[PDB]
Order: structure tokens, then C-alpha cells, then sequence
């Protein structure tokens, strides 16, 4: 009586509105509309502080609130507090497994989270009494490798996983609340809209979903890209996002009138973008990359504005401070560079 | 099989509920998405260069 | 006029060695792993026994006796501290090729530099207190036969006999793996006759009643070290060469 | 303005109790020498073993210590979370090498061979191969039950190579089927050249006592050709 | 939306042809290196050939060598498969697989189960 195959042809003709509907919409492109403001100029950037101290590559890093502290996780098994004024240390913290692919620091400024190819993600209380740093919560729950997590407060945190699922724990109590799903691929990035009610993320389909934090389902889901997704970032007001990925691009979607709206391509880049953010006005676009460069884009015009190139190896992870002073890079050479 | 026709069954539902959302056009979300970066320009060292005095860095 | 190309030829080497010099201190990305920072320690030590060697030949005037005295313990010395780099540099390559594992000491090239850069600066001490007068077709050097048998030929033979082991050992392993399952390798084997300095064997024929031109091949072939360290460790490399060019 | 400098002298001094404890985690992680064993999953850790996500197991040979790691709890989708090991020594590569009867689990296993030796930040790790599990008349060719001219169209033209070391008393034609899938392999290796990595093939059995050796005694021509390659000597 | 549409295949008698094809689109056909897998009844999925970027670089397994042949036309994003002289081991479905990134010689994920870049597949029936 044939289910499947009249399933997936009701599938192509609810795809079919979609795509109509969107057209429907395109009244003007972008690069139509911003072709009179003024150009930005090319700017630069000149290697303020290095930090080293690392013995194997760093896979990530996250800068404080307060814009003075970051955290930096490697291979060789440590997770570093720097301080990027003095370029001190305060608490390298060893780990169990020293497979860390994630890092992130608490907005109070009271705990580091970290995780890997173990599968768990780990809380390391940082304001102490009566001793040093000790591991706090490991929750436990997923099934893949843990590629990035996040801190809403510090109760929640939400995490993404190699096994095609995201979630949302509740510490002290140590299970997950909410279980996100509906990718097919290893969720590799998300990040969080400003006032935290949603949130962003894509993985080894070339595509992105918008979750519902609270409600626990999927809104909207983007596909224009045509590799795996490495990276995802909120635009400042929270209307708009751009990812990077395998197919040497980055692109720029809204959230309203779900599809892109800008591609950042060039002929001579012919590797895989691995981070991208943004500035604080949200004009640039700072993405690296995989032959060891660091680019600089125009989100209004999809110029290319400059170059950072400090680096030996990859460039794995890259963050903008909150008050927008400086640019951290960390690369596979074990060296942190601080540009302004 | 039959545990493929569930998930054939819930991706239905899913295109039956993402596509039936209210799109505004394009150049109207443009237009914000530049007035954005003109009102907070003045607003970002690493556009507009802070001079070295009040610099953290040097 | 007969050995001139001695003058055109130190003044020559110490050319290339500053060039060498500038472009591994300035550029970090090559000067990070062990083999590349012993370079900049023997092309230092070379290049200033070639460039105090001419002025103790050139502007070399009567002095009564303390301006003759003074370039002969500093002429003593730099030779000393080009012996002892090559047989520390040999002395590398033993744990790199021979003993394996277990080769990590805390603090590596500070414990070469006291080895290096000290000992020849305490031997020369003992025969210079025990007698100042050690000073002189004038040339200003040793002026005492036992004491150049003792610094300078059994300092030279002690360190040839555990660097020339080096020379055999390493390509002996070259031709295991060559052999297992042509050319360009030669300006390799040719990179380390330099590096290791063999070429200081010819001296030890020139002893016995002089020669023809064997000895016009000594001096020929130790007189351009460094500028032989230049072509094949700094203008072979193209990881040296994309970083002059650009700029 | 000294008020600054009374805390401050104390993070310095936070700053060295620090690096105090890096030089002694320094010494210990640059004397470690990391193993990834990877295999199909049939043989897997039966041959190469000394008497939750990543399993990990040490030992020592001669005064020296060694680390592997057994990948468990992942999924088959290996293109990211195989470039976190690049950095490590070996790769120990262990194939079942008597797939003729369960399919074709041979087949399968050169795929990966070719995945992992061209990948891009593979392109430095020499790999350990080892070809496990002969049953040598049992599914094989000295019963004759199943054939491999069948599941490959060659080997009914290959002849055995002119040094080929065999046991005394091992069958004629079983020797020619033992190279003959080791040289399915090493031409994988030896067409691409500019990586700079190496293969090294061996083969295991029931009695395989003597097999943390030629780990042992392979690991050490994998520093020996890093550091000669610092000379520019290869 | 990256997508892969397989189509013209069914029964036939052993000894007979069949040709396979594949529309490709949503990527640029160019870069990408495709491949082709099939899954017999009760077995897992295994691989049957690959062609690089529009090269004479073809590899096949060894059940298929002699009369299988490959063909991929840039100009049109289409990727065919001539099969000769059918078996009765060849009763499966057959799926048309790219390599997950541009530029590369490595290809890692394509006899998996839940691969994303994979079509639907086509039946390939042989009978006496």
C-alpha cells in the first residue's frame, strides 16, 4: 500500500512551498540596497601580547565578561586562566581525559566548563573555600563527543554532541532537562541570542536550526551552505547570523524571512573556514582559516577589509571581547595572539 | 521499515509546522540590519581606532 | 703573495656569516627546535675567529707588549670555542640517532652555552696566569712549544676522534634505508663535512714535511666554513627563502 | 600610585608557582610517546595488548613508557574526531586479512587505509600495519573452501616476490596469498610521496609474545628519521 | 539544499545491461569526487566505484572489475554507471555518494549508515 514513498512525495510538496515562499519575499538583494554607504577602509592589526605556555595545539578559548580574563583548553591536557592586560596566570587546571575539543567561562565568573572525547562535560568550581579548584558536577548523558557548550547562568548550560543531539542540564541535580533533536550529522557549533531565549546551531549537514530554549522544539532550518558547518555566531541585536563551513565560505542569514542574505567567497581561498565572529557594532566579520591566515570581511558589503597572518599552524578558535577592544586567535602551534 | 515510516512521519510534521510563518520582505530586514551598524558606529575600536591613551593594551 | 687567498678568503666567510646571523635571530619561526639554535652559537663563535684572525694581520703594529698580548688570549680563545661547538654539535646528534629515548633535560641550550662558551674560557686561563708572556713574521700567538702541543693539537685530536664517529655512524644509517625498500642527497652529505668540520683533516697530513698543494687545500677549505654554512643552511632551505623574500 | 603594587607583586607570585608545576608536567608529557590503535573491530585488541569514551592503557618496554588509545562509544562517521590524533607516534592498524567467508571485510579495510594515509594533517603519521589472524588452511587456500582469485581478479597472476622469508613447513601457496595482501597495501603507500610518512607492515598470530617488540623496535626508526629529517638529511 | 536523485534502474534477465544515473544538485559538480555503494538484502553497505575531478582516475572493486565502467559529465551534473552481464549477487539498491569536501583525495564517510550527502537509491533486480 506504499507509506514511505507517498511520505517523502508529501515531503517535496510542503519542500515546494517553502522555496515559493521565500522567493515570494526576495524583492531586493543586499549588495542591491548598501551599494551607497561610504567603504570602510583597510585596517590592521599588529600582535599586542603572546601567550604562551601550552604544550600540545589549543582547540579553544572564551574570553570573561569583564573583558581581562579568558580561558584556553589543549591537548596536552591543561585549561589556563589568563590574564591578557598583565599576560599572568592564574589556575592552570588539569584534566582527567586530555581530549578537550570545548571550553567556556561562566558570565558571574565562577566556573569553567570543559569536554571532549569522553563524552562528559566538567564544572571545576573556580571561587573556592578552604582549597584549590576541584571538578564539581561531570555530567554525563550523551552518547558522541561533546563539540562546544555554552553557560546561561550558573544553573544551565547547554551543550552540543557528536551523536546529532543537543541539550539543556540542570546542575546539582546533574540530568538533562531538555533533549534537542532533528539533525542528521555531528552538531559541531551554537551560540546563543543576546537575551538568551533561543539559540543557533549547525552540523555535518549543511545546514542550521534555530532551537526554542524553553519550549524544547525547532522553529526555522537553514540550508545554503554545501559542506559541513564548523562555526556559528550571533549578529548583535540578535536578528541575523552567519556561519562558516567546508566550502571555503561564510554567508549571512536573517531570522525573519528565513534565507541568506550575503556569501563571503574569494578565489584565491580554497580551504575550510574553522570560527567566525563578529565585531561589536556587528560591521566586520573576523574568520579563520585552515592555511593559517585570519581574514577580515565587510558584513555590508562583502569586501575583504585586511589580513591577520601571525600564525604556523591552523587557526582553531578565534573571540571578540564584550566591549569590543580586541581580537583573541589560538592556533594548533600553541600560541595565543591578541591583536588590536 | 516500520520504524522508518515514523521518522518519515515526523519530518512531515516538521515542513507542516516551519512553513507556515510570517516572512516580512527582504529589503525591509536590510534596511535595519544597516541602520544597526550606522547608530552604534562611533561605538567600536576596532572600526573607528581608539587613540592609544586610554588603550588597555599599550 | 703567496697565501693572499687567506686574507680574501676570511675576509669572505665573515661576509655571509653576518647575513646568516641577522635572518635567524630576527625570524622566529625558524630558530625553534634544537638543530637550528646550535647554529646560531657556531656561526657566532666563527665569525669572530674570522674577523679577530685579520686584525691580528693587517693593523697588527708593535705594540711593546699589551696590545700584542691582548689579541693573542682573544685569538686563543675564539679557536677554542669553534673546537667545542662542533664537538657538542656531534655530541647532539648522539642522543638524536644513537640513544633514542629518554633525551629531555630541563634546560638544554643554557647547558651547552656554560659547556661551550666556559670551558675554553678556563683553560686558557691556567696557561695564561701561570705565564703572561705568551706573546711574539711577529703574528703575536702562542711563543712556547709544549703549551701549543697541550691547547691546541691535544684539544683538536680528542675532539676529531668523537666527531668523526659521528660522521660514520650517521651514514651508516643514511645507507640502511637508502638501500631498503641517488642523487640529491649530496647536498646533504656535502651540508654535513661542514657542519661537523672534517675539513681540518687536512692538517693532519700537512704535518709531516709539508706537501705541494696539499696544503694550499687546507687552506682553501677551512678558510670558507662559513660561507659554506650559508649556502647550505641558509640559502638551500626554502623555509629560509620564503621569508627574506616578501620581505 | 603603589597601591597597585601591593596585589599585583602577589599575582606575580601566583605567576611562579605556576611555572613551577608546568616544568614538571613538561618533563613527564615529553617523555610519553602516544599510540592510536584503530582496527576494524574483529581483531581489535586480542594481538596488540600487554598482560566510557576513549579506553586507555600503558605500559613499558625498556624503561621507557608508551600510551594507547582504543576508541569505544563513537560513532562511524570518522571525518572529524580523527584529526585530534596527528600528533601522536603510530597509528597500529590492525586488519582481520582472512575475509573470504562472514560482505567482504578486506575490501573495507583498504578504503580506510586510503582515507587515513591521504587525509591532509595526516599526511606526518607513519603507521604500524599489522596483518592479524592467518588461519592459514582454515577459510583459506590450503582447504581450498573459498577462492580470492573470486573476490579479487588478480592473484591468479601474482607470483611470490624474490625474497619472501617463509616458516619451515609452511604451504607453498599459502605464502603466496600472505603477500599478496600485504601488497594490496604498500601501494597505497608508495605511489604518493610528499607527505613524509612512512608504512610499516608485519604480521601476527596466535603466539604473538614477542609483538610490543616490533612496536618497540619501529616507534624508535619513526624518531630516528624525525630528527634526520632536521638535517635535511631525508 | 545539497541533493542527489538516482534513477533508471529494474529487473532484468542475467546475462543482460542496465544503466544507471544521477542528477546532482545544489553544489558545484566540479570539486567534488563522487562514488557509487549499493546494500544487498541482510548484508551493510559496501562500496562499488569512484571517479575523481573530471579525471581518468577510476577505481573499482574487485567483484565488478571487468565490465563495470564509470562516467561523470561536468557539463551537465550527471554521473552514470554502464553495468555488463549481470550476476545474481548484484540484487541491490544502489546509491550515488560524493565525498564530504572539495579538493580532496581522502573520502571518508560514504559506506555509512546515516550519511548525509546520499541519495535515495534505485533497485537492481536480476532473475531466471
Amino acid at each position: 500500500q506504499s507509506e514511505l514513498d507517498q511520505l517523502r512525495q508529501e515531503a517535496e510538496q510542503l519542500k515546494n512551498q517553502i522555496r515559493d515562499a521565500r522567493k515570494a519575499c526576495a524583492d531586493a538583494t543586499l549588495s542591491q540596497i548598501t551599494n551607497n554607504i561610504d567603504p570602510v577602509g583597510r585596517i590592521q592589526m599588529r600582535t599586542r601580547r603572546t601567550l604562551r605556555g601550552h604544550l600540545a595545539k589549543i582547540y579553544a578559548m572564551h574570553w570573561g565578561t569583564d573583558s581581562r580574563l579568558l580561558v584556553s583548553a589543549s591537548q596536552d591536557g591543561k585549561l589556563i586562566i589568563w590574564d591578557s592586560y598583565t599576560t599572568n596566570k592564574v589556575h592552570a587546571i588539569p584534566l582527567r581525559s586530555s581530549w578537550v575539543m570545548t571550553c567556556a567561562y561562566a558570565p558571574s565568573g565562577n566556573y569553567v566548563a570543559c569536554g571532549g572525547l569522553d563524552n562528559i562535560c566538567s564544572i571545576y568550581n573556580l571561587k573556592t573555600r578552604e582549597g584549590n579548584v576541584r571538578v564539581s558536577r561531570e555530567l554525563a548523558g550523551h552518547t558522541g563527543y561533546l563539540s562546544c557548550c555554552r553557560f546561561l547562568d550558573d544553573n544551565q548550560i547547554v551543550t552540543s554532541s557528536g551523536d546529532t543531539t543537543c541539550a539543556l542540564w540542570d546542575i546539582e541535580t546533574g540530568q538533562q532537562t531538555t533533549t534537542f533533536t532533528g539533525h542528521t550529522g555531528d552538531v559541531m557549533s551554537l551560540s546563543l541570542a543576546p537575551d538568551t531565549r533561543l539559540f543557533v546551531s549547525g552540523a555535518c549537514d549543511a545546514s542550521a536550526k534555530l532551537w526554542d530554549v524553553r519550549e524544547g522544539m525547532c522553529r526555522q532550518t537553514f540550508t545554503g551552505h554545501e559542506s559541513d558547518i564548523n562555526a556559528i555566531c550571533f549578529f548583535p541585536n540578535g536578528n541575523a547570523f552567519a556561519t562558516g563551513s567546508d566550502d571555503a565560505t561564510c554567508r549571512l542569514f536573517d531570522l525573519r524571512a528565513d534565507q541568506e542574505l550575503m556569501t563571503y567567497s574569494h578565489d584565491n581561498i580554497i580551504c575550510g573556514i574553522t570560527s567566525v565572529s563578529f565585531s561589536k557594532s556587528g560591521r566586520l566579520l573576523l574568520a579563520g582559516y585552515d592555511d593559517f591566515n585570519c581574514n577580515v570581511w565587510d558584513a555590508l558589503k562583502a569586501d575583504r577589509a585586511g589580513v591577520l597572518a601571525g600564525h604556523d599552524n591552523r587557526v582553531s578558535c578565534l573571540g571578540v571581547t564584550d566591549d569590543g577592544m580586541a581580537v583573541a586567535t589560538g592556533s594548533w602551534d600553541s600560541f595565543l595572539k591578541i591583536w588590536n | 521499515n516500520t520504524a522508518s515510516i515514523a521518522q518519515a512521519r515526523k519530518l512531515v510534521e516538521q515542513l507542516k509546522m516551519e512553513a507556515n510563518i510570517d516572512r516580512i520582505k527582504v529589503s525591509k530586514a536590510a534596511a535595519d540590519l544597516m541602520a544597526y551598524c550606522e547608530a552604534h558606529a562611533k561605538e567600536d575600536p576596532l572600526l573607528t581606532p581608539v587613540p592609544a591613551s586610554e588603550n588597555p593594551f599599550r | 703573495a703567496l697565501t693572499f687567498i687567506t686574507y680574501i678568503g676570511c675576509g669572505l666567510s665573515s661576509i655571509f656569516l653576518s647575513v646568516t646571523l641577522v635572518t635567524y635571530i630576527a625570524f622566529e619561526k625558524i630558530r625553534r627546535d634544537y638543530p637550528s639554535k646550535i647554529l646560531i652559537q657556531l656561526c657566532a663563535a666563527l665569525l669572530l675567529l674570522n674577523l679577530i684572525f685579520l686584525l691580528d694581520s693587517w693593523i697588527a703594529l708593535y705594540n711593546t707588549r699589551g696590545f700584542c698580548i691582548a689579541v693573542a688570549v682573544f685569538l686563543h680563545y675564539f679557536l677554542l670555542v669553534s673546537f667545542t661547538w662542533m664537538g657538542l654539535e656531534a655530541f647532539h646528534m648522539y642522543l638524536a640517532l644513537v640513544k633514542v629515548f629518554n633525551t629531555y633535560i630541563r634546560k638544554y641550550i643554557l647547558k651547552f652555552c656554560i659547556v661551550g662558551w666556559g670551558i675554553p674560557a678556563v683553560v686558557v686561563s691556567i696557561v695564561l696566569t701561570i705565564s703572561p708572556d705568551n706573546y711574539g713574521d711577529d703574528f703575536c700567538w702562542i711563543n712556547s712549544n709544549v703549551v701549543f702541543y697541550i691547547t691546541v693539537v691535544g684539544y683538536f685530536c680528542v675532539i676529531f676522534l668523537l666527531n668523526v664517529s659521528m660522521f660514520i655512524v650517521v651514514l651508516v644509517q643514511l645507507c640502511r634505508i637508502k638501500k631498503k625498500k641517488s642523487i640529491q642527497d649530496l647536498r646533504s652529505i656535502a651540508g654535513l663535512t661542514f657542519l661537523l668540520g672534517i675539513t681540518w683533516g687536512f692538517a693532519f697530513f700537512a704535518w709531516g714535511p709539508v706537501n705541494v698543494t696539499f696544503m694550499y687545500l687546507f687552506a682553501i677549505f677551512n678558510t670558507l666554513q662559513g660561507f659554506f654554512i650559508f649556502i647550505f643552511y641558509c640559502a638551500a632551505k626554502e623555509n629560509v627563502r620564503k621569508q627574506w623574500r616578501r620581505y | 600610585t603603589e597601591d597597585q603594587r601591593n596585589e599585583e607583586k602577589a599575582q606575580r607570585e601566583a605567576n611562579k608557582k605556576i611555572e613551577k608545576q608546568l616544568q614538571k608536567d613538561k618533563q613527564v608529557y615529553r617523555a610519553t610517546h602516544r599510540l592510536l590503535l584503530l582496527g576494524a573491530g574483529e581483531s581489535g585488541k586480542n594481538t596488540i595488548v600487554k598482560q566510557s569514551g576513549i579506553f586507555e592503557t600503558k605500559f613499558q618496554v625498556d624503561k621507557v613508557n608508551f600510551h594507547m588509545f582504543d576508541v569505544g562509544a563513537q560513532r562511524d562517521e570518522r571525518r572529524k574526531w580523527i584529526q585530534c590524533f596527528n600528533d601522536v607516534t603510530a597509528i597500529i592498524f590492525v586488519v582481520a586479512s582472512s575475509s573470504y567467508n562472514m560482505t567482504n571485510r578486506l575490501q573495507a579495510a583498504l578504503k580506510l587505509f586510503d582515507s587515513i594515509w591521504n587525509n591532509k594533517w595526516l599526511r606526518d603519521t607513519s603507521v604500524i600495519l599489522f596483518l592479524n589472524k592467518q588461519d592459514l588452511l582454515a577459510e583459506k587456500v590450503l582447504a581450498g573452501k573459498s577462492k580470492i582469485e573470486d573476490y579479487f581478479p588478480e592473484f591468479a597472476r601474482y607470483t611470490t616476490p624474490e625474497d619472501a622469508t617463509p616458516e619451515p613447513g609452511e604451504d607453498p601457496r599459502v605464502t603466496r596469498a600472505k603477500y599478496f595482501i600485504r601488497d594490496e597495501f604498500l601501494r597505497i603507500s608508495t605511489a604518493s610521496g610528499d607527505g613524509r610518512h612512512y608504512c610499516y607492515p608485519h604480521f601476527t598470530c596466535a603466539v604473538d609474545t614477542e609483538n610490543i617488540r616490533r612496536v618497540f623496535n619501529d616507534c624508535r626508526d619513526i624518531i630516528q628519521r624525525m630528527h634526520l629529517r632536521q638535517y635535511e638529511l631525508l | 539544499q545539497v541533493q542527489l536523485q538516482e534513477s533508471g534502474g529494474g529487473l532484468v534477465q542475467p546475462g543482460g545491461s542496465l544503466r544507471l544515473s544521477c542528477a546532482a544538485s545544489g553544489f558545484t559538480f566540479s570539486n567534488y569526487k563522487m562514488n557509487w555503494v549499493r546494500q544487498a538484502p541482510g548484508k551493510g553497505l559496501e562500496w562499488v566505484s569512484d571517479i575523481s575531478q573530471s579525471g581518468a582516475s577510476i577505481s573499482y572493486t574487485g567483484s565488478v572489475k571487468g565490465r563495470f565502467t564509470i562516467s561523470r559529465d561536468n557539463a551537465k551534473n550527471t554521473l552514470y554507471l554502464q553495468m555488463n552481464s549481470l550476476k545474481p549477487e548484484d540484487t541491490a539498491v544502489y546509491y550515488c555518494a560524493r565525498c564530504p569536501a572539495p579538493f580532496t583525495r581522502d573520502c571518508f564517510d560514504v559506506t555509512s549508515t546515516t550519511y548525509a550527502y546520499r541519495g535515495q537509491g534505485t533497485q537492481v533486480t536480476v532473475s531466471s
